[PDB]
DNA sequence: AAAAAAAAAAAAAAAAAAAAAAATTTTTTTTTTTTTTTTTTTTT
DNA sequence: AAAAAAAAAAAAAAAAAAAAATTTTTTTTTTTTTTTTTTTTTTT
């Protein structure tokens, strides 16, 4: 968790797919908004409300 | 009378430094690097 | 989930069009929407012996189910008081049908309206108990977002006696942006709503035995058609109320009698 | 005819019934992606 | 004839998806009870 300097050769470099910074979630009944959460950036997940 | 709900309001910041001064002093830091010789 | 045609609904739409339908006939009912229309009311007045002479099978099954009959007369209704004037029965969203005439077992009093009488309309007399402060209830409530510039329509369906659901019951107040949104009362629409309670004459009723009183839910178009104490013939569909929501019941059902006309009975 | 006493009325306070209101993540499955092995078909 | 490219089949693992789920407490309402005022009724 602190900041290092490392030096590497590449070997298997993955598909860039689209990961959410800020979301937005509805309300199945009453058809309400949470707008722009923040999603913790990293592999990091979030449970949602 | 109850049939809304106006959002809050709020104002501007009148009056281990805190991580808002610590985000002042990176704007200081990019505002004022000078890199260039007199 | 739009029904393409039903039957039922079909034959019974037609059966009472042809019953406002009176030009070969002497024109009563003709007369009465004529009437109606001049004077800007928008309730017109059937006799049940009327309808039982020209088809009694129709009064039978309306007098043994009313509310979704009774959809099929009022429709019929706004299509004949749009045949006459369409600009007029543009005007209101709906138009209604009062009762009037013999209804012979269909009359009983309030120690009398037993649990056989569920959504059938019931003739009572009685004496008025209590009179609630006839207050709005909203039924198509308009609201602005002055962020987005932006106008929307909640809609509300007079679910008084059926299931109702929080997602009828939404009230908006913010947008999708989580904006604002300020009602505009003017441009919603609303229907007066009163709560009365009828009672067995005392002059009627058993002399030694407590008061037995029924309560009526009076929408638009009978605001202040009965006070405390009047004399008050009320014609309507008894019916069951739904509990709010709650993972237990009891079985118990308050029930209530959504009068389809009063009249006074003093006569 | 007016005073005293009693009865009823009006209004505030309390006790129970029954209908409403609120809280409320974690473990298992299983499809899909990837790799691996044995075989047959084809090429040198 | 030997090598190798391809094919089908089998398996492991990571990401997403599937599924399971009543009880306690609070508040309105109704109904009586009690106090004190007002009213009415009986007495000298
Ligand atoms: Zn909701």
């Amino acid at each position: 968790s602190h900041l290092v300097k490392i030096p590497g050769i590449i070997i298997a470099a993955s598909a860039v797919r689209a990961k959410a910074t800020r979301i937005s979630i509805q309300c199945r009944s009453c058809r309400n908004t949470l707008t722009n959460i923040a999603m913790r950036p990293g592999l990091e997940g979030y449970a949602l409300p | 009378s109850g049939f809304d709900d106006p959002g809050i309001f709020y104002s501007d910041s009148f009056g281990q430094a805190r991580k808002s001064q610590l985000q002042r002093r990176f704007k200081e830091f990019l505002r004022q690097y000078r890199v260039g010789t007199d | 989930t739009v029904v393409l045609d039903d039957v039922e609904l079909r034959e019974a739409q037609r059966d009472y069009l042809d019953f406002l339908d009176d030009e070969e006939d002497q024109g009563i009912y003709q007369s009465k929407v004529r009437e109606l229309i001049s004077d800007n009311q928008y309730r017109l007045i059937v006799n049940v012996n009327d309808l039982r002479r020209k088809n009694e099978k129709r009064a039978n099954r309306l007098l043994n189910n009313a509310f979704e009959e009774l959809v099929a007369f009022q429709r019929a209704l706004k299509d004949f008081v749009a045949s006459i004037d369409a600009t007029y029965a543009k005007q209101y969203e709906e138009f209604y049908v009062g009762l009037e005439g013999s209804f012979g077992s269909k009359h009983v009093s309030p120690r009398t309206l037993t649990s056989c009488f569920l959504s059938c309309v019931v003739c009572v007399e009685g004496i008025v108990t209590k009179c609630s402060l006839v207050r709005p209830k909203v039924v198509r409530s308009v609201h602005y977002c002055p962020a987005t510039k932006k106008t929307i329509e909640r809609r509300y369906s007079d679910l008084t006696t059926l299931v109702a659901f929080p997602s009828s019951s939404v009230y908006p107040t913010k947008d999708e942006e989580n904006n604002p949104l300020e009602t505009e009362y003017g441009l919603s629409v609303y229907k007066d709503h009163q709560t009365i309670t009828i009672q067995e004459m005392p002059e009627k009723a058993p002399a030694g035995q407590l008061p037995r009183s029924v309560d009526v839910i009076l929408d638009d178009d009978l605001v202040d058609k009965a006070k405390p104490g009047d004399r008050v013939q009320v014609v309507g569909t008894y019916r069951c109320l739904p509990g709010k929501k709650g993972g237990y019941t009891s079985g118990t059902f308050r029930t209530v009698l959504i009068a389809c006309n009063v009249k006074q009975m003093s006569k």
